[PDB]
RNA sequence: CUUUAAUGUUUGAUGUUCUAACGUUGACCCGUAAUCCGGGUUGCGGACAGUGUCUGGUGGGUAGUUUGACUGGGGCGGUC
RNA sequence: GUUUAUUAAAAACACAGCACUGUGCAAACACGAAAGUGGACGUAUACGGUGUGACGCCUGCCCGGUGCCGGGAGGUUAAU
RNA sequence: AGGACCGAACCGACUAAUGUCGAAAAAUUAGCGGAUGACUUGUGGCUGGGGGUGAAAGGCCAAUCAAACCGGGAGAUAGCU
C-alpha cells in the first residue's frame, strides 16, 4: 500500500515518501494513530501543497516540548515508601499507577502510557533503573529507590 | 381400562385453543385454511 | 446473519462434485470478520461485520464514504 | 469416621458409612441459601445432553465464597456444615465486622479457628494469599485460574496441589492428576488440604443409594440393539467390534483434547 | 567452467521480543431496581487461537444403491 | 428391583462393587448451520464413555493381524 | 435402624378355568407378587418422526411403530393378478 508518512518511522520514515507497507500495518497502527494518511491520486497534490512544510514545524515543536518536559525534574529520582514484608516479599507488586501518580503530584506531569518498566514490576526492594520514553528518539533514565517502612 | 382420551378443559384450550394457534405462523395457517373451507368452528372454543 | 455490511455478500448455495460427478448441496460462506474501524470524523471506533473483500474496499475508498453509503442504505451500523 | 454396619438385611451388608460428629446438627444459614432446581440432564432445547442424570433428593444451594476478597478482616470459624452440592464440607465463618460467609473447610479447621485473607496473612491452613507470597513446595487448594476469577483447582474432598517452581511472573503447580500447569503468580490460593479426606471410603451399599444421589441406571451398549448403539446385536453376547462411544467415537485410549489455546500453560501431561 | 570470499538484492524455514489487529465464559465503571448485551478503563493471551475459500488423510456416524442366469423346487456344486 | 400395554416376568435388563480409558475447567462429551444450553453454579476423593457384575480364592501365555499411544532415519504424497 | 418380615387399601399381573360373532378391540372368578420405597398417585409443564424416550423388549410415542398421524408430489411405479 502506497501511503504518505507524517511522523518519523524508525525503519522507513522519510516525511511523505511513496513507500509500500502492509495493509494491516497501516490500517491498524499508522492511520488510527495519525502517523500516516492514505493517499491515492488525490492527496498527493494536497500533501505537497499544505502538508509539505506547514506541519513540519508543528510536528517538530511536539518533539521540542517533549524534550523540555522530560528535563522538568533535574533530580530524576523517585522514592516511594512501602510496607514491605519481613526480609523481602514486598507487600504487593506495583506497576505504573502509584509511581505515575506520585510523580504527577510532585514532579513531571506525564501520561500513564509514557512510563515503561524494563526490570519487571519492581518486585525486589532496592535501587532500580526505569527507562522513560517521551519520544521515539528521546529516552530518559530515572533511578527509583523503594524503601521498606 | 384407561382410555386415550382423558378430557381436561384447561389442557384442551392451552393446546388447541384460538390463542395457541395465533402464537405461531403454522397455527395461523391452520386458521387460514379452515376459514377458506368455511368451517363453522375455527377451533375448540370453551 | 452471515451478511457483509459493506458489499452485501451473503452465503450462496451450490453443489460439490466428486470424481463420480455425484452432486450434493453445499453452501459457500463469505469470509466475514468483526473489525473495529477508527473514524476521525466522529472520533471513535465503529465495529462492522465485514468480509475480507469489504475490508479491501474500505481501504481503497474512505471509511467515511463507506459509512455514508451504509447510512443511505437505511441500516444502522 | 468410617463405620461398618451390621448385615441385618440385604442392602446393609456392604454399606460403609462416613460419620462426622462435629458436623452441625441443624438447619443451615438461611441468608446464604438459594434454590437449586434440578435439570435431569436436559438443556434449553429439552433434549437429554448428559445421560444417567435424574431424580434424587431435593437440595438447596449454599453460596460458597471462593473469591475470598475480604482482605485484612480477621474471621472466626463458627461451625462446619454438610453441603449436599459438594463432596467437601463447608465452614460458616464470621468476620470481625459482623459478616458471615461460607468457605471450603480444609483438613485442619475446627470450631473457633482463626483464618485470615490477603497478602498480610499467616501460613496456617485456611488463609488465602497470592501464590507469589506462598513459599515454594507448600500444599494449597482452591487455586485461581486468573486474578479474581474465584478458584477452580483442588476443590473436592481431600484434594490439593503442589507448588514446584516459580519462574518470573508465573508459577508451576502439580495437580492431583499428575499434570503440571503454569499459573499466574497474582492468582490466590488457600493453604492446606481440602477436608473430608475419608469421603472416598464410602461404598453406598445398595442400588437405591446411588438412585437418590441423582444417578440413573447405566445400560451397556452390548445389551442394546444395533440401531441404538454401535455395539449390540447378534445372538449369545457377540461383540466383535472395537469399543466406541454411543456416537461412534473410539473410546478406550483415544485422546480427545483439542484446544491449541491453553497448551502454552501445560508443561507435562498425565502419565 | 571446477575450486572460494567482503558490501548490496530476492529471499523462505527457524528463534526471541513488542503491541496496534484479534480473543477474553478476568476485574471495575456506565446505560440499569439487569448473572443478557453494548460502551469505557485496566489486566492477561496475542499475530497464536479462531473463522472463510481451496486441498490431502480418516470417515457404516449418515445416505443412495448393487449383490447374474441356467437349475428335474431353491441352495451347494458345475456350466456360460 | 425393572422388562416385550394386548401369547415370552426369565438365566434377560438394572444393581452396589471392580477395572480400563478420556477430561485442567472457554473440560471431555451431547443437543444446536450459529448464538447458546446441559455437563455444573460442579472442577480429578470430579465428570463422561466402555466392559464386568455382591462377597471369598483368583484372573495364566501371546503384540503376528486390526485398533489405540509415541517416534523419527529414509521413501512416497494434495492444494500452491 | 431396615430398597427388613406377615398382611388390607393401593400398585402389578405368576397359574388355572370361563369368555373368543364375548359383559369387555385382554376382562371376570379362585389363588398369586410388592405393599416406607429404585414405591405409588393428582394437577401442570418439557422432550416431535431418521426424531424423542427407553433398569434395553426393537419396547413405547392417542386401541396404529424395524421409522406415528394428516395433507401434498400423486392418477408414483407395477415385465404381476
Amino acid at each position: 500500500m502506497q501511503v504518505i508518512l507524517l511522523d518519523k518511522v524508525a525503519n522507513l520514515g522519510s516525511l511523505g515518501d511513496q513507500v509500500n507497507v502492509k495493509a494491516g500495518y497501516a490500517r491498524n497502527f499508522l492511520v488510527p494513530q495519525g502517523k500516516a494518511v492514505p493517499a491515492t491520486k488525490k492527496n498527493i497534490e494536497f500533501f505537497e501543497a499544505r502538508r509539505a512544510e506547514l506541519e513540519a514545524k508543528l510536528a517538530e515543536v511536539l518533539a521540542a516540548a517533549n524534550a523540555r518536559a522530560e528535563k522538568i525534574n533535574a533530580l530524576e529520582t523517585v522514592t516511594i515508601a512501602s510496607k514491605a514484608g519481613d526480609e523481602g516479599k514486598l507487600f504487593g507488586s506495583i506497576g505504573t499507577r502509584d509511581i505515575a501518580d506520585a510523580v504527577t503530584a510532585a514532579g513531571v506531569e506525564v501520561a500513564k502510557s509514557e512510563v515503561r518498566l524494563p526490570n519487571g514490576v519492581l518486585r525486589t526492594t532496592g535501587e532500580h533503573e526505569v527507562s522513560f520514553q517521551v519520544h521515539s528518539e528521546v529516552f530518559a533514565k530515572v533511578i527509583v529507590n523503594v524503601v521498606a517502612e | 381400562m384407561k382410555r386415550t382420551f382423558q378430557p381436561s378443559v384447561l389442557k384442551r384450550n392451552r393446546s388447541h385453543g384460538f390463542r395457541a394457534r395465533m402464537a405461531t405462523k403454522n397455527g395461523r395457517q391452520v386458521l387460514a385454511r379452515r376459514r377458506a373451507k368455511g368451517r363453522a368452528r375455527l377451533t375448540v372454543s370453551k | 446473519s452471515r451478511v457483509c455490511q459493506v458489499t452485501g455478500k451473503r452465503p450462496v448455495t451450490g453443489n460439490n462434485r466428486s470424481h463420480a460427478l455425484n452432486a450434493t448441496k453445499r453452501r459457500f460462506l463469505p469470509n466475514l470478520h468483526s473489525h473495529r474501524f477508527w473514524v476521525e470524523s466522529e472520533k471513535r471506533f465503529v465495529t462492522l461485520r465485514v468480509s475480507a473483500k469489504g475490508m479491501r474496499v474500505i481501504d481503497k475508498k474512505g471509511i467515511d464514504t463507506v459509512l455514508a453509503e451504509l447510512r443511505a442504505r437505511g441500516e444502522k451500523y | 469416621a468410617v463405620v461398618k454396619c451390621k448385615p441385618t438385611s440385604p442392602g446393609r451388608r456392604h454399606v460403609v458409612k462416613v460419620v462426622n460428629p462435629e458436623l452441625h446438627k441443624g438447619k443451615p444459614f438461611a441468608p446464604l441459601l438459594e434454590k437449586n432446581s434440578k435439570s435431569g440432564g436436559r438443556n434449553n432445547n429439552g433434549r437429554i445432553t448428559t445421560r444417567h442424570i435424574g431424580g434424587g433428593h431435593k437440595q438447596a444451594y449454599r453460596i460458597v465464597d471462593f473469591k475470598r476478597n475480604k482482605d485484612g478482616i480477621p474471621a472466626v470459624v463458627e461451625r462446619l456444615e454438610y453441603d449436599p452440592n459438594r463432596s467437601a464440607n463447608i465452614a460458616l465463618v464470621l468476620y470481625k465486622d459482623g459478616e458471615r460467609r461460607y468457605i471450603l473447610a480444609p483438613k485442619g479447621l475446627k470450631a473457633g479457628d482463626q483464618i485470615q485473607s490477603g497478602v498480610d496473612a499467616a501460613i496456617k491452613p485456611g488463609n488465602t494469599l497470592p501464590m507469589r507470597n506462598i513459599p515454594v513446595g507448600s500444599t494449597v487448594h482452591n487455586v485461581e485460574m486468573k486474578p479474581g476469577k474465584g478458584g477452580q483447582l483442588a476443590r473436592s474432598a481431600g484434594t490439593y496441589v503442589q507448588i514446584v517452581a516459580r519462574d518470573g511472573a508465573y508459577v508451576t503447580l502439580r495437580l492431583r492428576s499428575g499434570e503440571m500447569r503454569k499459573v499466574e503468580a497474582d492468582c490466590r490460593a488457600t493453604l492446606g488440604e481440602v477436608g473430608n479426606a475419608e469421603h472416598m471410603l464410602r461404598v453406598l451399599g445398595k442400588a437405591g443409594a446411588a438412585r437418590w444421589r441423582g444417578v440413573r441406571p447405566t445400560v451397556r451398549g452390548t445389551a442394546m440393539n444395533p440401531v441404538d448403539h454401535p455395539h449390540g446385536g447378534g445372538e449369545g453376547r457377540n461383540f466383535g467390534k472395537h469399543p466406541v462411544t454411543p456416537w461412534g467415537v473410539q473410546t478406550k485410549g483415544k485422546k480427545t483434547r483439542s484446544n491449541k489455546r491453553t497448551d502454552k500453560f501445560i508443561v507435562r501431561r498425565r502419565s
